[PDB]
């Protein structure tokens, strides 16, 4: 999940733009 | 733990500033 | 319109602490 | 929209749940 | 209090709710 | 550590949005 | 309209950072 | 009170600690 | 100012960066 | 009036964000 | 270290509650 | 830095007004 992905390790924004509709 | 709790509002807001028009979805761990 | 777009980030906010583990959807009306 | 139907005026928190999962 | 109880262990909207009136 | 004292940020926060009208009682000392 | 609200979410930001060690109840109709 | 006047002129941080609890 | 550029009309990711130094 | 400082308070929030490592600068008087 | 990506969050916005007129110019660490 | 400072240990508004202007 991105908790896991994102939470845990740093998530630039090009990485979360993966979690957009 | 709390943590998630908390960072996941966190995504939340970062999520809200990027998906722009797009949009997006949302759904927490278990 | 800022207007919405201020008031949305409020609204992502309050959605992620009301829906709990159901999560919720969020969309940009263009 | 949650925008028009909640920026418009306050949103109550149950009217807020018609946009949870 | 209101920080024991819910920055401990997570809060449910129920039990911040207790915090309301 | 701030963890505590960036929880209760988040904490004053979400009761806001929470509670709206019936407003609330965020306590530390008794 | 909503301004009220919104500027409530933040002013609540700003009682805590103030308060703190001392906390505060608040109240949507002052 | 403080809200109506905080939310129409910008209030200065040190008058807020009068609600503190 | 920024102000009077993104908070009368949404600024984008792009816009913004444009203010990162 | 106080719309600018309240979306002032995004702002900041939204270039943390933007600006990662690169940091920025911010006043009021734009 | 994700702790420290959310409190600057945190950071930035109290600063600019705190500062507001003057305002800062932020940086983020190694 | 302030990160350094204030993410370690708590700043108070007092404290934080060191890294203003
Ligand atoms: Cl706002
Ligand atoms: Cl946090
Ligand atoms: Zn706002
Ligand atoms: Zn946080």
């Amino acid at each position: 999940g991105i908790v896991e992905q994102c939470c845990t390790s740093i998530c630039s924004l090009y990485q979360l733009e993966n979690y957009c509709n | 733990f709390v943590n998630q709790h908390l960072c996941g509002s966190h995504l939340v807001e970062a999520l809200y500033l990027v998906c722009x028009e797009r949009x997006f979805f949302y759904t927490k761990p278990t």
